[PDB]
């Protein structure tokens, strides 16, 4: 499948440097010395059904957002044309391995040394440093989240499924699988592939592959709520019906009533948002941490170059010359799309989608000032901090808060059946 | 060019100049089983002090020589051990017959490494005639030496979709080498154990199966 | 020493045995193989001088033929048991353990 392995390292629409300041570290490393944080951030959820919250992180959009910013600052020293490791802080940092592991303060002399210095925008080849790659096996489980990094950081916006609709993932042992979860939330078997990776990645076309298909695809055709109580895929659908709010929980069902045909056809596309907001979601997050191991086991479709930023274009390991350009959305006209052709299906009633559309806007706005707010106080922080730098989450721009340009993209993601 | 002892070029000499392969068939093994009088398949070399053939390097397919020598049995005078071969042979060739006709076909693929299993069955002086359609290649060998499980595991030996043995010999020494200044080695090709090699079809799967592997 | 490891710093008939012993050690002394072993994900591993989910022996193994006892008698131990028998016989064959 895929046997070239490659990353980037971050830039900055102006800043000098890292903005990484210690004390997110610490307050991280404060266990262990792991480069990626994968439990706590995993288990910082509180459920999903509520968010984990602080000054240092209110969200996992900032939790993940710094522990970018840092391993950008980490990865700094070993990876050169002249490989290393040891006694070179990068702001009192040292790892302790020739695997490059461990993560401690600089040595007294080394303490004193000067930083190496960063560049922005450098890309590289995850196959250079020989140590690594003499075990494939550590390096595909580091590469499953650099490209969690990687992909969000090419895009001046969010994250993306690479939804993909195939029917070989119906099949005996797959069904069998399938059945494992009734009455699941997908939160749940969500932690469970986390593990059954994280152990090992599973074999390129594994079982388990088709499987996570099935789990993100029906998760979108809900998300979309493409599929329903009627429209039924092979009769399976997820529901949370406490819908208007930044948490839903949605859970297996089968629906004996109606159910809706796949035609023949294979299909797919990759789906971004537009609103800033998506911070109280989680479910994005797994999306990506699975669609990293399917890459890391999967040698993967890539996108067109222009449906990329220029100077990020023509990337072996992420950029192609073609594929379908991005999908993007706001939550707000989303659930909007949602129900309205849900209540066109006749299904509902008015009142229904309406009182729903209420409380969700409603939610939007407060949550979108808190936004705002929490933007002016880091603008002042920045001001009253001439070197201790950094942006609790990637910077945004209220040029952010419209179209979601979704329209034709409702009829799109919809013929996918 | 003056590398740490050594002193070589410093202009070249490399070709490009390549031929085809040859593809096996029915006559193909029969011929080849016939040892023809003048154009029989090895290469008896020598010493180079009086140049007294002590070893041969052989041209595989004759090869398939697994087992301890104590087994095989032959003598140390040159033309004896060949009349000993001819005889041996030409009763093979009597019974391969028996199997399949001289005018069953004509020309058709077969599986050397089975073929050389075969030799080394022969010679080892234990029964094969067991094993006897497996020879012919419908389309590939791969499905057709794979589709066993438990069988003679002692040339062969299937792990998975992989067929694990070690290739046939290729050198042998004989009964008067005496390690002299002109006694050129054959570097240990001639043992009854020297190397393992393992195929299914395919690079890819087996590079992950190595994670498991010495 | 060397010798413990050179056949050549000795003459084979200044003494013959210990020649042929060394001889026949490096050419049949047992050959070593391996197999794996259990389920990684409800098991795990431990083996750390060796790729993953290994497992050494200082034999070679042999698959059976069939569900059946067999009756097997080329062994490297049989065959083994037959070298040093044979080993044994040649030196009893000395023409000095006969006056």
């Amino acid at each position: 499948a895929r046997a070239a392995f490659l990353f980037k390292t971050v830039g900055f629409g102006g800043l000098q440097n890292v903005p990484i300041n210690d004390e997110l570290s610490s307050h991280l490393l404060r266990a262990g010395n792991s480069p990626w944080q994968l439990t706590q951030f995993l288990d910082w959820i509180s459920l999903g059904r509520g968010l984990a919250t602080s000054a240092l992180v209110p969200t996992a959009g900032s939790r993940y957002y710094q522990m970018s910013c840092l391993l950008s600052g980490t990865l700094q020293i070993p990876f050169r044309p002249n490989h290393r490791w040891g006694d070179i802080r990068f702001l009192r940092l040292v790892w302790s391995a020739p695997t490059l592991d461990g993560l401690v303060v600089a040595p007294p002399q080394v303490l004193a040394q000067p930083a190496l210095q960063a560049q922005a925008d450098r890309v590289y080849d995850c196959d250079d440093y020989p140590f690594l790659a003499r075990d494939p096996r550590f390096k595909h489980r580091v590469y499953q989240q650099l490209s969690a990094v990687t992909l969000l950081n090419l895009t001046g916006f969010g994250p993306i499924s690479y939804v993909r609709v195939d029917e070989d993932m119906w099949s005996g042992d797959v069904n069998q699988l399938l059945m494992n979860y009734f009455g699941h939330t997908f939160a749940e078997i969500a932690y469970t592939l986390c593990q059954a990776s994280a152990n090992r990645p599973w074999e390129h076309d594994g079982t388990y592959a088709r499987m996570t298909q099935i789990i993100l695809s029906l998760f979108w055709l809900s998300y979309v709520g493409v599929i329903h109580q009627q429209n039924t895929y092979r009769t399976f659908y997820f529901q949370c019906n406490r819908r208007g709010d930044a948490a839903e929980v949605w859970i297996l069902s089968c629906s004996l009533n109606h159910s809706a045909q796949i035609r023949p056809g294979n299909r797919s596309l990759f789906v971004m948002p537009t609103s800033p907001d998506w911070n109280m979601d989680v479910n994005l997050i797994l999306s990506s941490t699975l669609t990293g191991c399917l890459c890391s086991g999967s040698q993967l479709p890539l996108i067109d170059n222009n449906s990329v930023p220029a100077v990020s274009r023509n990337i072996h390991g992420w950029t192609g010359r073609a594929g379908n350009q991005l999908h993007g959305f706001q939550v707000r006209r989303m659930v909007t799309e949602f129900c309205d052709r849900l209540r066109r299906d006749g299904v509902m009633t008015q009142a229904q989608q309406n009182q729903i559309e209420a409380l969700a806007d409603q939610t939007q706005q407060f949550k979108r000032d808190k936004l705002e707010a929490w933007a002016r106080e880091d603008d002042q922080y920045n001001q009253a901090n001439p070197n201790s730098t950094m942006f609790r989450t990637k910077p945004f721009t209220n040029a952010q808060w419209g179209r979601g340009n979704t329209g034709a993209t409702s009829a799109a993601i919809a013929a996918l059946i | 060019a003056n590398v740490w002892g050594v002193r070589l070029a410093d202009s070249l000499s490399s070709p490009t100049i390549e031929t085809r392969t040859r593809q096996y068939t029915l006559h193909d093994l029969c011929s080849d089983l016939d040892a023809n009088p003048g154009r029989e398949p090895w290469k008896p070399l020598r010493n180079q002090r009086t140049n007294n053939i002590v070893a041969v390097q052989l041209f595989r397919p004759l090869q398939g020589l697994v087992l301890d020598t104590q087994l095989y049995g032959f003598p140390g005078a040159f033309d004896d051990w060949e009349r000993f071969m001819r005889e041996k042979l030409r009763v093979l060739k009597y019974e391969v017959l028996r199997i399949y006709p001289i005018s069953n076909y004509s020309n058709e693929h077969v599986n050397v490494f089975v073929a050389n299993a075969l030799v080394g069955a022969f010679l080892s002086n234990q029964a094969f005639y067991d094993l006897l359609p497996l020879l012919i290649i419908n389309d590939t060998m791969i499905g057709d030496l794979l589709g066993t499980g438990a069988s003679l595991s002692q040339f062969f030996q299937s792990h998975g979709d992989v067929l694990e043995v070690a290739a046939g010999r290729k050198y042998l020494q004989m009964e008067n080498y005496s390690n002299d200044d002109d006694d050129p080695p054959l570097f240990a090709k001639d043992l009854s154990d020297y190397a393992k090699a393992f195929y299914s079809d395919t690079y890819e799967v087996l590079d992950r199966f190595f994670w498991t592997h010495d | 020493p060397r010798c413990f490891m050179n056949i050549q710093l000795i003459s084979p008939i200044d003494a013959p045995i210990l020649r042929q012993w060394a001889e026949i050690i490096h050419r049949y002394w047992p050959n070593p193989s391996q197999i794996r072993y259990g389920a990684p994900n409800v098991f795990g591993s431990a083996n750390l001088f060796t790729p993953p989910e290994v497992l050494l022996l200082p034999i070679d193994h042999q698959p059976a033929n069939v569900t059946t006892p067999t009756l097997d008698f080329t062994n490297e131990l049989t065959n083994w048991r037959a070298r040093v028998c044979e080993l044994m016989k040649n030196l009893v064959d000395n023409q000095r353990y006969q006056p």
